[PDB]
């Protein structure tokens, strides 16, 4: 999981 | 009570997929975005949209693409769909080399500026952050307005990060495609998007070795200026  | 969707063509679906950004911008590569773009292409192809995928566009290429598409003759098309996959901030989507204001992009399609789309649904689907907040969750003249007939299906709430899995793709796009596949032949679009809201809100939670980013939640945000019900069947 990563943020944009 | 519902939009006319039996023109000869359903319409265009433009997918702008920004994965790699110029080094000088400092923006990270968006692993997993190619999965979203492929899923979106198949999803909308099945709904009979003319899909055009665009990868790694600069801020000026994005503006030029949107300007050109807005100048096409959409007279035989029922609707228009634009999907933006990138980094973002409040009101902003990033080209590979800098920001584009969403209002600038969407303005090309106003009822007075794109006459062959006047009265037809214009759908903007956005996977991008809208800020840096994290959700910790909780257990348990004229005749029609020029701003009418727009829908913005945003991946996350105003002010918040939006989540993307490097293997599975973004939470929102994963869910949007699943719900369209399951319900496009059954439900009105607002009800499909509500099911997307529930799927993202209930089935996803972040996992991170970094406590700041661990166990976080997301709710998408539907913004509708639509004047009729929208059915894909």
């Amino acid at each position: 999981d990563e943020v944009d | 009570n519902s939009y006319k969707m039996d023109y000869p063509e359903m319409g265009l679906c433009i997918i702008i997929n920004n994965k790699n950004f110029h080094k000088s911008t400092g923006m990270t590569s968006r692993s997993g975005t190619d999965v979203d773009a492929a899923n979106l292409r198949e999803t909308f192809r099945n709904l009979k949209y003319e899909v055009r995928n665009k990868n790694d566009l600069t801020r000026e290429e994005i503006v030029e693409l949107m300007r050109d598409v807005s100048k096409e003759d959409h007279s035989k098309r029922s609707s228009f769909v634009c999907v933006l996959l990138s980094h973002g901030e409040a009101g902003i989507i990033f080209g590979t080399n800098g920001p584009v204001d969403l209002k600038k992009i969407t303005n090309f399609f106003r009822g007075d500026r794109c006459r062959s789309l006047t009265g037809k649904p214009k759908l903007f689907i956005i996977q991008a952050c809208r800020g840096t907040e994290l959700d910790c969750g909780i257990e348990t003249c004229h005749k029609i307005p020029v701003e009418a007939d727009f829908l913005y299906a945003c991946s996350t709430a105003p002010g918040y990060y939006s989540w993307r899995n490097s293997k599975d793709g973004s939470w929102f796009i994963q869910s949007l495609c699943a719900m369209l596949k399951q319900y496009a032949d059954k439900l009105e679009f607002m009800h499909i998007l509500t099911r997307v809201n529930r799927k993202v809100a209930t089935e996803f939670e972040s996992f991170s070795f970094d406590a700041t980013f661990h166990a976080k939640k997301q709710i998408p945000c539907i913004v509708s200026m639509l004047t009729k019900e929208l059915y894909f069947y």
